């Protein structure tokens, strides 16, 4: 059999704590941070964008294969944070299952039925005695064909939930206030109101200015429904209508 | 502590121990180091000879897993052939049922998955090892991919795995290796390959070599010998 | 009580067994017999149409 | 160890073993096994009353004793074959080996702490055992065989084989030149010992250990010799280890003829147990 | 520095430094507390005692099975948890009655241990799930018979290994009726002797009074197909001490 | 029952006393391996019992090539007389049902030399732990009755943590809370009799599960300094001469020997 | 301070080090010591039997396999029973379905996935024997050495058991001249390669000695007890 | 390898005009 | 001690793992159901609190059929879990019958399942307690499922953290006399006592079930309901 | 050569009792190696060996044979807790109306018989 | 679960599917026809599996 | 048939000499019958052609 539930409140994945709070479940959360990345997704009324870091700690790696935005099927993309094995593993099985309801069901998987089935997915890792939670969080986006443009997000207890704009990684909690502060704010975010805000959202939580190189964008739009990933100069563009005031 | 004895366990903050000692792991085997430049890429490993009553070829790092793909490895041999021969079957899938050869591409991406794919599992533990895929076609000219014991796959110009990684690494960042061929990189890998080695403590090693790329027709080959021995001589003479 | 025969019956899903006897009871067919039922045909006119803005 | 069923907690052992769980039929069960567990010192023919110490009773000046199969050939070989040994008495001892009642009528190619000593000088002591003794006796086989009074004109000599998986070194042991021999010697033990000492990580931990530390807090000299060898069954290098042993003055007094002792030690090689064949 | 607990006997598949599997060789410890059996393998024939041990008169002495036949020129002794012996037993005949069915001849001694042993050392695969042992067995047998090579004898313990022994004993005092029997064994010998020889050393190492009752030894030589010794010759031959 | 070097008693006529108990990974034992090689506490003393596995090593604190020879047991007793500073150290682990006599016999030496203190650095399981503990810091402290009048001020303005006290029967609701600490070894039971005898004992352990206890040893012995000050306070910024501690000469190679060569 | 992880295969020490597999290397160094050498036509194969029993006949370390393959065990003779069948099986599945000896370097490769594959999953032990391979086929003698580390070597001169790295030594010296020799002096060398690992006292007798010879015309031939008087014959004195 | 005769094809345990 | 297994009674005989669910399910977000002379009320206490989160996604107040709508309150995943499993439960009966499923049956079936993890070692049970609501040949049905798969059936009943509160915050305020229009008001009225942040239009989700079957209520009708 | 069982032979039957007999009622596995061989040529081993992996342990611990079992994460692991077929209304294990002794029903499940 | 009115195209597969799977011994010929969010649609499903989208 | 014959009285002695050394005394002609009815039952209609 297997190697036995390692006798413990904080040992094993399905025990319970006294006051009742699965605890592998909330350190794979905190294997989220692992790596440093943290990732932002917003949302127009027409528009859905994910905007990510990319740091590459050396010269040797391509950058050009280095990545984190994968797109699952032609009209959902996905921006992965935490451990990226996990994380890749997890985009295959988003691959799989989307097209497979398009296979039994005859027309694309909409975006909230995709994060809710990986979510299920997820959290019967929660509940046997050797599988373990995936330490990658998903965000998904896309449109459907009405119910307007989406960003979804799982996490490895297995909750998803609908976001106007949301983020992940390690610097996530300040994120989240920036984001609140900017949605409460103003929201029409057509295009530009759009990703100058997930970049500059980004950036005031993290850092000075970016430059092209350590961002990776992926958008898609109500009259452009197919996820498209922002080559290196119209990021660029962006970024210097950051600076162009 | 407490929290390293499987593979399904998380650390309190938030680390899977049992695959960061696998990762730990292939700092006990010998360097291996792969470089890709303009027609291909080129493998060079320094290889142990344990004894002087070994045969001159036992104990293989360069496996090949297909005609057009290589492999160089680096951990416990057992694991690393192991996952040598479940390579050579992705290879041989994707040839049955799509005619054409496999992408270096896909092929560090149906591999990776796997390795990672051990390393979720209480039952199983991880693999102790990590090895490069090199490759080269007119298609997509020249591509190498690494895979360490986390399944974690990127794409590199220059790699290094073994027990000093770091010098090796330091030392090809110094070649402009975009802009030169394999004839004229074999040298510069003999070249690194002795400048990584510590002598003091591992005596009498086997330079092996190996590339795929334009000059040979995109098949996987060990060198030949004669430009062994030149590369062996130009290590020698810098040295 | 629970008689140990059959393992157990753990999956349903359309019998097959108890085919050969419908196999062998020709009756019907040969040996007089031909009681015998067979099944039905409903289902003998059905249309549909799509017109401006639905179906009928 | 654990994990018997799909799921079961394992509880992970203490390497302190601090899982022990700290009722007259319990307590009358605890009073007859641990009568059973006893070592006994037997002036057989008498086959009792040593109330008093053995060595308590007899004075003492030299004392050699062997822990272990290959030393107590050794010492039957190397030592045993000059002069002429009687036997005080042997220890009867039972634990969780050396079982059905390990004692016998000395099965001539066989002992169990027996004890042997000198014909024109007897108070020079030789005790033989080839049994392991548990945690549990060793303290009171000390006190048995010692006492709390120790006149300390007498000197001890225990010789024992440990296997060299068991060496600390940074290097693996599949390298070190086995056998090699190590020595352990209290702060009073003037002399230097003819193999070098043993180094800081390693350990000692059984009835030798037992011996060496009595000897070391009554301020009596003492040495401790340790055969780590690759092979733990009798065999002649194994053994042969230890003729390094039969130079230092400790000894010189006993050793008068080699050869003898190497037929002896032939002979004995060829005439032992039948232990399982495995290959192990 | 310090000293600590270190436990490799407990779980099976489990291997100590020096590299032995505690878990198996301590149902080597298990033979310790059998019966003794002797065996001596003559080139007149073979001969297996072994002692009884009736604990009550109220025992049936034919019900205690300790030497069986496996087949007409196959002998067995056991000594451990006959338990185990009984499932060991059953596969040897089977085993002989298969080739002798398969193959229209006597399955040879040798061949029957070598069966025997590939029932054992399937100790830990619970992977494979039907019905395996999960431990070593707790039995150590002693196969005499005759065949082609002349009259051989087999011993094989709870490893899987057999020899083509000869003056093997086993048991709890097998070590002292061996180093008696290597001094008392000879090559030429009659099985009168044999059995002489050996009803002695059983003697040594009993408890009770030795009679027809407290062991029973059988014999198989190419004259004869496998022979029990009845009460009658159990005296008959017990007259002389 | 004390046996000592010099065939003299050293006369510890008010010495504070610090003590192991053979703990889930040992960490009592291992912090004070700590402190005795940084204060380099001379050997003054052994400490013979029946109750200890034996087990003899070369001075697993050799500073030097001198004493490197210096033959040491699995029980002695070190001390510095200028800075009332004693300490005991059990190498081995116990005999089995055999902590009793240790426990008693050992506090009939400490109560004979008419030590002050006692204190005791201990171990517990990492399991133990229910919600509060994993969400509180790892380091629990207990006070004997005459430690609970004497430095209770320090303690308690130190911002330290009580043990857990859990139901002692627990097939009753009407018990105490009563003490309960697995993988202490002998801490409850010497803290129990300690209570009887009404001597100053304190008791201060950290929660563990085994495996390299370097870090735990050094966060408990920094723990201890926390109260004690025997090293230097850390004055808030060394953070470079992290080696504040002198890292015994026994802590060498410790996970085992070395690689065989003929797997990598 | 390793306890904890010493005791399942399926737990990396804190070191990057399974120290199950160490330990099932010390089974190899409880067998007896025997050796492997080859010449450029043959591959001999020159064993200890164990003298540890009395009376009773040798262990058979050498085993037949094929007509071009045999092992010599020096392992747990379980798991050398185990894989010895496992050989057989293979060979003869090679002649049925090709029609062709099967390769020895080929046959090694088989036993390594094997031995790896338990190395990794839970509940089991790694195979705690290690074999010497000597065969034939299209490119001459081979001598492969097995480990239970499923890690498998190609060797012109290899020995392993107890004791054997007397016999490596010895082996190491005098490799050079191994490829230029008749089948005599060949044997006789592997003789004293065996012979350097016994104590000086005992010699090798003809009831311990199982040469087991492989080569170009010869099949595999196992040489028991006294029918390896001509090979053992002749042998100088230490 | 299709099917590739295994070893024997299928003799064990047999036990419980062409051809 | 004890407290490790799932499948090891204590020496007092009590399963600790399910008693544990419990203390999860008691550290949830509140829920209440009433049982109102024709017609069950269920609302819940929505977690989404800050702006970015989306009512248009995730619902607590889930329905199974025409007429029978759960509600619960602890682990959202196991929640999500077990009416997937609901659903398949009542679409096999109707299948099986050509019947709605009776709101008795399907609580039976759905406790079975829940009690199926109780009692099978290398699991856990779910962490969650449901609230059930339907509607039967003219009259109303209201049950709660505990972890250890005992269901109850309550005329009036709160769930959820500080609910043993709301219990008796129900207990003197409810009777046979109330009726569905009143029954919404007063199980606001037992909300908000405990709800800690002053609701507004989506910080609860509320479903009804009449015979005109389980309906969620839109939050415009709850917002003319927190009009009084 | 025994029975108390129904002398279990069935080897008069041997050839299925409709081309629909063998398929259908082992069409799980049918599917099961379906998915397998979409995953095996496209997603690659690691998949199919997930899969086989986790189907082992969801059914290591449902309940004993002799009873009824729902076995749901099987069910949400494969599309099944939203696509409801034929095995799942006719003959449900529920009732699954012919049951052996416990015990003996216990021990083929491991496969001690 | 999905929250939103089901698609005709999604019956047609689901039947389709069905009747393939079961090599057309179900002998079923439907007509389907309904009305989502992408305008009328009519299909025609025969027994074997294969179904024909028309406007009648 | 000769063959199918052969082959089912061979496996009968086979079993009948498996039962005498189980249970230590020969089988009986009744039981016997009844092992070599109960293995050809097996297989009815399947082809053999026996007539012992």
């Amino acid at each position: 059999m297997s190697r036995g539930s390692s006798a413990g409140f904080d040992r094993h994945i399905t025990i319970f704590s006294p006051e009742g709070r699965l605890y592998q479940v909330e350190y794979a959360f905190k294997a989220i941070n692992q790596g440093g990345l943290t990732s932002v997704a917003v949302r127009g009324k027409d528009c859905a964008v994910i905007v990510t870091q990319k740091k590459v700690p050396d010269k040797l790696l391509d950058s050009s294969t280095v990545t984190h935005l994968f797109k699952i099927t032609e009209n959902i993309g996905c921006v992965m944070t935490g451990m990226t094995a996990d994380s890749r593993s997890q985009v295959q099985r988003a691959r799989y299952e989307a097209a497979n309801w398009k296979y039994k069901y005859g027309y694309e998987i909409p975006v909230d039925m995709l994060c809710k089935r990986i979510a299920d997915i997820s959290q019967v890792y929660t509940q046997n005695a050797e599988m373990r939670p995936l330490g990658c969080c998903m965000i998904l986006i896309g449109i459907d064909e009405e119910q307007g443009p989406q960003v979804y997000k799982c996490d490895p207890a297995g909750y998803y939930c609908g976001f106007k704009a949301t983020a992940a990684g390690v610097k996530q909690t300040e994120s989240t206030s920036f984001l609140e502060k900017k949605v409460k704010k103003k929201f029409d975010w057509t295009f530009e109101q759009t990703v100058e805000t997930a970049i500059t959202c980004l950036s005031t939580v993290l850092s000075i200015d970016f430059k092209p190189s350590e961002i990776e964008v992926g958008v898609v739009t109500v009259e452009n429904p197919k996820f498209r990933i922002l080559t290196e100069a119209e990021i660029d563009a962006h970024l210097v209508a950051l600076a162009e005031r | 502590t407490g929290y390293d004895l499987s593979a399904s366990t998380f650390s309190p903050d938030g680390r899977v121990f049992q695959v960061e000692y696998a990762m730990k792991a292939v700092e006990n085997s010998s360097t291996a180091i792969g470089i890709r430049c303009k027609d291909g890429v080129v493998f060079g490993v320094e290889k142990l000879v344990l004894s002087k009553l070994y045969e001159e070829g036992s104990n293989k790092r360069l496996f090949n897993v297909d005609r057009h793909v290589g492999m160089a490895v680096a951990g416990l041999l057992a694991d690393a052939r192991s996952l040598a021969d479940i390579a050579r079957e992705e290879a041989s899938n994707f040839r049955s049922n799509f005619g054409y050869n496999i992408p270096l591409k896909h092929l560090a991406d149906r591999v990776a998955m796997y390795v990672h794919a051990y390393t979720l599992y209480s039952a199983v533990r991880p693999f102790g090892c990590s090895f490069m895929l090199g490759s080269y076609s007119v298609n997509d000219g020249a591509q190498l991919y690494m895979i360490d014991p986390s399944g974690v796959s990127y794409g590199y110009w220059g790699c290094a795995i073994g027990k000093a990684r770091q010098a090796a690494k330091t030392e090809i960042e110094k070649l402009q290796m975009k802009e030169m061929t394999c004839r004229d990189i074999v040298k510069e890998v003999a070249k690194i390959i002795y400048i990584v080695h510590d002598e003091v403590k591992d005596k009498a090693f086997e330079l092996e070599l190996s590339w795929v790329g334009e000059l040979t027709n995109g098949r996987h080959e060990i060198v030949p010998k004669d430009i062994r021995e030149e590369a062996e001589k130009y290590a020698k003479e810098s040295l | 009580m629970a008689a140990v025969s059959v393992y157990a019956p753990p999956v349903g899903g359309f019998s097959f067994d108890n085919c050969r006897r419908n196999a062998v009871l020709e009756a019907d067919f040969a040996k007089r017999g031909y009681k015998l039922p067979k099944v039905r045909k409903t289902g003998t006119t059905i249309a549909g149409v799509v017109y401006k803005d639905g179906i009928v | 160890m654990a994990a018997t069923f799909f799921g079961e907690v394992v509880k992970a052992p203490c390497r302190a073993g601090t899982e022990d769980e700290e009722t007259p039929e319990d307590r009358e069960v605890r009073l007859q096994l641990a009568r059973k567990r006893e070592v006994r010192l037997l002036r057989r023919q008498t086959k009792t009353s040593l109330e008093v110490s053995l060595l308590e009773k007899y004075p003492c000046s030299k004392f050699i004793i062997a822990i272990g199969n290959n030393a107590v050939a050794f010492l039957s070989s190397f030592v045993m074959n000059s002069g002429v040994w009687e036997e005080v008495g042997c220890a009867k001892l039972w634990n969780e080996w050396c079982r059905t009642t390990d004692t016998t009528h000395l099965s001539s190619t066989e002992a169990f702490c027996v004890f042997y000593h000198l014909k024109s000088n007897p108070s020079v002591f030789l005790c033989q055992c080839s049994c392991y003794v548990a945690e549990d006796q060793q303290y009171q086989w000390l006190e048995k065989v010692f006492g709390s009074c120790p006149r300390k004109n007498m000197q001890i000599t225990i010789l024992t084989c440990r296997h060299v998986t068991d060496y600390k070194t940074s290097e693996s042991t599949g390298s070190l030149p086995s056998p090699f021999l190590r020595a352990l010697k209290t702060q009073n033990f003037k002399d230097s010992a003819c193999c070098p000492l043993l180094e800081q990580p390693n350990i000692v931990h059984d009835l030798p250990a037992a011996v060496l530390s009595y000897c070391q807090v009554w301020k009596i000299p003492a040495i401790l010799y340790l055969c780590y060898t690759d092979v733990m069954k009798l065999d002649l290098i194994t053994v042969e280890a230890f003729k390094p042993i039969l130079s230092t003055r400790s000894l010189k007094g006993l050793v008068k003829n080699i050869p003898q002792s190497t037929e002896i030690l032939k002979k004995l090689m060829t005439t032992n147990e039948i232990q399982s064949n495995i290959y192990t | 520095m310090f000293l600590t607990r270190s436990e490799y006997d407990r779980g099976v598949n489990t291997f100590s430094p020096e590299g032995r599997l505690f878990q198996v060789e301590y149902a080597i410890e298990a033979i310790k507390l059998g019966s003794t059996a002797i065996g001596i393998q003559t080139s007149e024939g073979v001969c297996l005692a072994v002692e009884k041990r009736i604990t009550s008169p109220l025992m049936e002495p034919s019900s205690i099975e300790k030497i069986v036949e496996i087949d007409a020129h196959i002998g067995c002794a056991m000594s451990g948890l006959i338990a185990d012996a009984k499932t060991l037993i059953d596969k040897a005949r089977v085993e002989t009655q298969n080739h002798w069915f398969t193959y229209n001849e006597t399955m040879t001694v040798e061949s029957v241990t070598q069966a025997v042993s590939n029932l054992a050392l399937q100790f830990g695969e619970e992977d494979a799930d039907p019905g395996a042992m999960s431990r070593p067995f707790g039995v150590a047998l002693l196969f005499g018979g005759v065949d082609e090579k002349g009259p051989q004898l087999f011993h094989m313990d709870p490893s899987g290994t057999f020899v083509q022994c000869d003056a093997r004993a086993i048991g709890s005092a097998s070590e002292g009726a061996q180093s008696s029997l290597q001094e008392v064994y000879h090559k030429s010998m009659t099985l009168k002797e044999a059995i002489k020889s050996s009803l002695i050393i059983l003697k040594q190492v009993m408890e009770e009074k030795l009679n027809a009752t407290n062991i029973e030894l059988a014999t198989v030589q190419p004259g004869q197909n496998f022979h029990m010794f009845t009460k009658e010759e159990l005296e008959e031959v017990i007259k002389d001490i | 029952m004390f046996v000592p070097c010099g065939e003299s008693a050293p006369d510890l006529a008010g010495f504070t006393l610090l003590m192991p108990a053979v703990s889930v990974g040992n960490v009592g034992q291992l912090a004070m391996d700590l402190i005795i090689s940084t204060l380099n506490m001379s050997k003054i003393g052994y400490f013979y019992t029946d109750c200890l596995v034996p087990m003899v090593g070369n001075n697993p604190y050799a500073t030097t090539e001198g004493n490197s020879t210096e033959l040491s047991i699995n029980a002695e007793v070190y001390s510095l007389p200028s800075r009332k500073l004693v300490a005991l150290q059990l190498r081995s682990i116990f005999i089995k049902y055999k902590s009793k006599p240790f426990c008693e016999k050992l506090l009939s030496w400490v109560k004979s030399s008419g030590c002050a203190r006692v204190i005791v650095l201990s171990s517990s399981h990492s399991y133990q732990r229910n919600d509060l503990q994993l969400r509180s810091t790892p380091f629990r402290y207990l006070l004997t009755p005459s430690m609970q009048k004497s430095v209770q001020n320090k303690i308690k303005s130190l911002n330290w943590e009580e043990m857990e006290k859990s139901r002692c029967i627990p097939e009753i609701d009407d018990s105490e809370f009563c003490i309960r600490i697995p993988g202490g070894g002998i801490t409850k039971t010497l803290y129990d009799e300690s209570c009887s005898k009404e001597i100053q004992m304190a008791v201060l352990l950290k929660f563990v599960s085994e495996g390299d206890n370097i870090p735990d040893a050094l966060g408990l012995v920094e723990y201890l300094n926390e109260w004690l000050q025997i090293l230097k306070p850390l004055s808030d910024d060394p953070t470079v001469s992290a080696s504040r501690w002198k890292i015994p000469s026994s802590w060498r190679l410790l996970f085992g020997s070395g690689l065989p060569p003929a797997l990598f | 301070f390793r306890n904890q992880y010493d005791n399942d295969v399926t737990v990396w020490s804190p070191q990057g080090r399974i120290h199950q597999i160490e330990y099932a290397m010390e089974a190899v160094k409880q067998g007896s010591a025997t050796v492997g050498l080859k010449s450029k036509t043959h591959a001999v194969l020159v064993a200890l039997k164990r003298a540890q029993s009395e009376l009773a006949a040798h262990q058979k370390k050498i085993l037949h396999v094929d007509n071009h393959i045999g092992i010599s065990i020096a392992g747990l003779t379980a798991d050398a029973r185990l894989l010895c069948n496992f050989m057989r099986q293979e060979c003869l599945d090679s002649r049925f379905v090709f029609d062709r000896p099967l390769p020895v370097s080929r046959l090694v490769s088989l036993i390594g996935s094997k031995t790896q594959i338990p190395t990794q999953r839970y509940g089991r032990r790694p195979y705690g024997v290690g074999l010497l391979i000597a065969g034939y086929d299209d490119m001459g003698p081979h001598i492969f050495q097995t480990c239970p580390s499923a890690n498998y070597f190609d060797c012109r001169a290899m020995s392993i058991g107890a004791r054997s790295q007397s016999a490596r030594t010895y082996l190491e010296r005098h490799m050079s001249e191994f490829m230029e020799c008749n089948l005599n002096e060949l044997v006789k060398h592997g003789l004293r390669a065996l012979r350097e690992t016994l104590p000086a006292e005992q010699d090798l007798t003809t009831k311990n000695v199982s040469i087991g010879i492989v080569g170009k015309d010869l099949e595999f031939t196992i040489y028991d007890d006294d029918d390896v008087s001509p090979f053992l014959e002749g042998l100088e004195e230490r | 390898l299709l099917d590739l005769g295994p070893g024997s094809l299928s003799d064990g345990l047999s036990l419980a005009e062409p051809g | 001690g004890y407290s490790f297994s799932l499948t090891t009674f204590s020496p007092s005989g009590k399963l600790v793992q399910i008693e544990y669910a419990l203390a999860a399910v008691a550290g949830g977000a509140p829920s209440v159901g009433i049982k109102a002379a024709n017609g069950v009320v269920l609302a819940t206490e929505k977690k989404q609190k800050s702006i970015l989160y989306d009512e248009r996604s995730v619902h607590k107040v889930e329905p199974i059929t025409k007429h029978i709508g759960l509600v619960y309150s602890g682990m959202g995943p196991d929640y999500r879990v077990l009416v997937h499993r609901a659903r398949k439960l009542a679409q096999q009966y109707y299948l099986v019958y050509q019947e709605p499923i009776p709101t008795a049956q399907l609580v039976q079936r759905v406790a079975s399942v829940m009690q199926e993890y109780t009692q099978s070692g290398g699991v856990r049970p779910f962490g969650v307690s449901l609230l059930i609501c339907g509607w039967n040949e003219g009259r109303p049905y209201l049950f709660q499922s505990d972890p250890s798969g005992a269901y109850f059936a309550w005329k009036a009943t709160a769930m959820g953290k500080n609910y043993v509160n709301g219990k008796t915050f129900l207990e003197k305020r409810y009777n046979e006399d109330l009726e569905l229009e009143d029954a919404i008001h007063t199980a606001i009225l037992t909300l908000k006592e405990s709800f800690e942040g002053q609701m507004t239009e989506d910080n609860i989700e509320v479903g009804i079930c009449n015979e005109a079957g389980f309906r969620r209520l839109t939050p415009t009708e709850v917002k003319d309901y927190l009009a009084a | 050569d025994l029975l108390r069982k129904g002398f279990s032979c069935v080897k008069n039957e041997l050839l299925p009792s409709h081309p629909l007999e063998l398929s259908e009622k082992n069409f799980q596995l049918n599917q099961d190696k379906m998915n397998f061989s979409t995953l095996r040529n496209i997603q690659g081993l690691f998949a199919p060996l997930k899969l086989q992996m986790e189907f082992k342990a969801v059914q290591q611990v449902q309940r004993l044979p002799f009873l009824s079992s729902s076995n749901l994460s099987l069910d949400v692991l494969r599309g099944n807790d939203e696509t409801i077929g034929f095995e799942d209304i006719l003959n449900d294990p529920s009732q699954s109306e012919v049951m052996g002794e416990p015990h003996l029903m216990v021990e083929y499940k491991l496969g001690l018989l | 679960s999905t929250g939103r009115l089901p698609r005709v195209v999604t019956a047609n597969r689901m039947l389709k599917q069905m009747l393939f799977r079961y090599q057309g011994y179900i002998g079923a010929a439907l007509v389907l026809g309904g009305v989502d969010v992408t305008g009328p649609h009519l299909y025609s499903i025969y027994p074997h599996g294969s179904t024909d989208k028309l406007p009648y | 048939g000769a063959a199918d014959c052969s082959f089912w009285e061979r496996l009968l002695a086979r079993q009948c000499r498996i039962y005498e050394l189980r249970n230590k005394e020969r089988i009986s002609v009744a039981a016997a019958s009844k092992l070599l009815a109960n293995m050809v039952y097996q297989y009815k209609g399947m082809g053999l052609s026996m007539g012992t």
